[PDB]
């Protein structure tokens, strides 16, 4: 009956700089809303409660504001450990508790990808089964495109992605995409190519191997 | 004012809660280490009010009133006071409240 | 100390009953209610139900009625959340909280992760991702285990800078896989051994790995 | 006698069953202070803002403790008692 | 002891005003309501009006309004009631209550009787009310006296000095519109006594040092 | 807008009987209901609260019932002591927390009024006004009606009426009725008469004289 909704839904800022995140309500939940923050492999942690105010323990940047359906939480100057996911919930009538969540990145400058392509091993060929890796390390922002080609045709369903969080000394990410075939299909093709898309690089790069050389 | 006091512990019902408009249930607080042991809170059933046709009207809303009260909560044994006082804030029951006065 | 404990974590297949526990101590179990969250990895909390262990007033999300029973024995201050048929989409964090009548969540349970799958335990296949330009990449490629987690460190944690770990996928096959890379000086592909240590607890499986170029 | 250690909402004005809030004080009692409700209206408020005779404003009344000086003026002697107080109204059907 | 006090009786003249106070005592004045409750000679109650002494929050009854100021001064425990002009129709008796939030009164005062009148202490002229040949009720005579004109009040009315009680009736005083009350004192007594005895109507009005005695005859 | 109403208006009973004291409300009072007993030239006392709570020190005899509109006081069995006025009060919503009073009164036989006439002395007529009185003597029930005609006349606004308490020894009432008239009014008219209506007498009886005899 109730609904929340959080904006945005992905806030990117630097350390220092002030962060409002926003919490509006389809009708009034009066002062009924609690903030919480989420860090990764953490149960979630009250900030603020009654709209306003802030949870034994809670540093004095956190400040809520608002009543009825507009609520506000503030972070006056970003710390370090400032970013992560933040969630409004209210506890007047349920209706539906939570809001769907607003993740705090660290904003920082473009950086290009550093790609390397690796070669399935002679050990894993001989289980019938190969699996191609190429890395994308300490990028920003976050969005990376890469493509497999396996003599120039362009690769699809065949390969799955994993990317890091934001890294605690520089901000950047890094991404694994691996492609796997079977030890027949790997045989029968000669160049192996991960081309990587980026807004750091002006075009995109592509890494390579030719199968049975080095 | 004073930090520590004496108490002496020795101490010298409606349908509303079904009736109203902003009807809600009660539900039994208890603690057996406070005084009172027992409280009722409330808690509104509907989110809307009831109107005259007995449906749910969502243009009002029911709410619950709360009440400051002091209770003594137990302290942990060998302490140098048997209860300390608190206060804390009780839901008494509902009311039905209009979008503007 | 104030506190909600969970039972520990669960591995299950599909079809099969669970039943999770959450103790409360350091506060008037009967005075407070209890929430149930699931959030499945990576996305939000999601509430499924509530109970005042006092009196067992019961209350479910529309999503997970008829899915799961919540429960509680006031005798042992403990609540319960449980399923009598488990699915593969009911793999997720579950988390316990209290709060007050009108209140927050103010206290978290530790979580109880739980997975249900129809894959078996087991140990994982270590493949090196060989090194081979101003820095050289290398890695392990930890392959199709069951269930999660693995542990990767580099030379015995004596290798720590530079070092990716990327979360695991999972296959198709039901089983996991990720890889661990380091990026280091050219010049050390020679004179310093690399080794990746990844431990498997749940198969009692150790593996060190030496990456060299090939 | 045991040792004891001593240490908002504008429903009243925007519900159908208003109420106004008086100061109960009294010295000899902790709290001093009690605010207590009276309605304003036998009927209540409907929708389009007029009383409603047809429906009753009434209070709501809740037990609590308090602590009542003994001997009189005692800042340290006390004795527990418990009192009714209204504390809002709600609306009824008759 | 829980209670409340109030100011003495009253004799006020028209166009007057008045203040009467209630005065409680061993309990939280600004704990309680207290209300003013009005009683004509021999009516029911009839509700005044309302304080609550600790923020002076008043009410009052549709027929008091602008009739009367409820008042009180916390700092004394005290709760007034006040007229700006009195009429001879405000002569009544007036006692104040205390009552907590949606309670009983439980504690009383004593009550004030407040009398309104343009009179000043006079004694009161004593006249026979005779008996009659013409107007017997079988066997039986009725005379008396007629104590009219006095201010204020009491009278005391005895026959024979005491030695008649049997039969008589002395009504209560009314307070006529002059300002001035009258009573009636009767006694019946049989026809065949009216030759055999003297009939006298003691009459004594202590605020004026008056007394009269006056023997009641056939006509 | 509340009123309470209360019913009998008069009770009459013997010491020993059981008496049923009702109040009605004109809309629900819930519980909020007190009863006081009154006597004369007495503050009003209280009996019962929240509808049926025997207040301190009330003997066991009274008891109250009911809630919403319909409320009761029940004593027992009378006690001399417990003839007096009775009210009921609620303090729901005012409204009016008062009832106009039940009067429980000692109970005997009908007894009709002797009724006696008294023209204005000699002495009165010195002044300017006359006072002609009526007596109702030694009749029961209370309920009497005096009316005061001059040449037939019915007169209206120039009398008052005083009624003594119930006799201690013989449970009945006596009544005065004076008519004030100016002596210019008085020496106008001819005959005076006293009529009254009572329950004891099958027709109104008259008592008259004529001014001059």
């Amino acid at each position: 009956e109730i609904v929340l909704t959080q904006s945005p839904a992905t806030l990117s800022l630097s350390p220092g700089e002030r962060a409002t995140l926003s919490c509006r309500a389809s009708q009034s939940v009066f002062s009924y809303l609690a903030w919480y923050q989420q860090k990764p492999g953490q149960a979630p942690r009250l900030l603020i409660y009654d709209a306003s105010n802030r949870a034994t323990g809670i540093p004095a940047r956190f400040s809520g504001s608002g009543s009825g359906t507009d609520f506000t939480l503030t972070i006056s100057s970003l710390e370090p450990e400032d970013f992560a996911v933040y969630y409004c919930q209210q506890y007047f009538y349920w209706g539906w508790p939570f809001g769907q969540g607003t993740k705090l990145e660290i904003k920082r400058t473009v950086a290009a990808p550093s790609v390397f392509i690796f070669p399935p091993s002679d050990e894993q060929l001989k289980s019938g089964t190969a699996s191609v890796v190429c890395l994308l390390n300490n990028f920003y922002p976050r969005e990376a495109k890469v493509q497999w080609k396996v003599d120039n045709a362009l690769q699809s369903g065949n390969s799955q992605e994993s990317v890091t969080e934001q890294d605690s000394k520089d901000s950047t990410y890094s991404l694994s995409s691996t492609l796997t075939l079977s030890k027949a299909d790997y045989e029968k093709h000669k160049v192996y190519a991960c081309e990587v898309t980026h807004q750091g690089l002006s075009s995109p790069v592509t890494k390579s191997f030719n199968r049975g050389e080095c | 004012f004073p930090r520590t006091v004496m108490v002496n512990l020795n101490i010298h019902s409606s349908d509303y809660y079904n009736r109203s408009t902003s009807p809600w249930n009660l539900h039994r607080n208890e603690d057996p280490e406070r005084y009172p042991s027992v409280i009722w809170e409330a808690k509104c059933r509907h989110l809307g009010c009831i109107n005259a046709d007995g449906n749910v009207d969502y243009h009002m809303n029911s709410v619950p009133i709360q009440q400051e009260i002091l209770v003594l909560r137990r302290e942990p044994p060998h302490s140098p006071n048997s209860f300390r006082l608190e206060k804390i804030l009780v839901s008494v029951g509902c009311t039905c409240v209009t979008p503007i006065v | 100390e104030v506190q909600l404990v969970q039972s520990g974590a669960e591995v299950k297949k599909p079809g099969e009953s669970l039943k999770i526990s959450c103790k409360g101590s350091g506060y008037s179990f009967t005075s407070y209610w209890i929430g149930w969250v699931r959030q499945m990895p990576g996305k939000g909390l999601e509430w499924m139900g509530i109970i005042y262990p006092s009196d067992s007033d019961t209350r479910y999300s529309p999503s997970f009625q008829g899915q799961v029973t919540i429960s509680a024995d006031k005798s042992i201050s403990t609540a319960y959340l449980q399923w009598s048929s488990l699915k593969a989409s009911d793999t997720a964090m579950y988390y316990c909280a209290r709060y007050p009548n009108y209140g927050a969540f103010d206290i978290w349970g530790q979580g109880t992760m739980v997975t249900v799958s129809s894959a078996s335990t087991k140990g994982p296949s270590v493949f090196p991702l060989a090194p081979s330009g101003g820095t050289a990449a290398l890695g392990c490629l930890v392959k199709d285990y069951f269930p999660e987690p693995v542990t990767v460190s580099w030379n015995s944690g004596a290798l720590t800078s530079g070092v990716h770990t990327f979360p695991a996928v999972l296959q198709s096959s039901g089983l996991y896989s990720l890889s661990s890379v380091v990026t280091v000086p050219s010049s050390s592909l020679g004179t310093q051994t690399y080794i990746c240590n990844v431990n498997h607890k749940p198969s009692n499986t150790k593996v060190d790995k030496k990456v060299e170029p090939k």
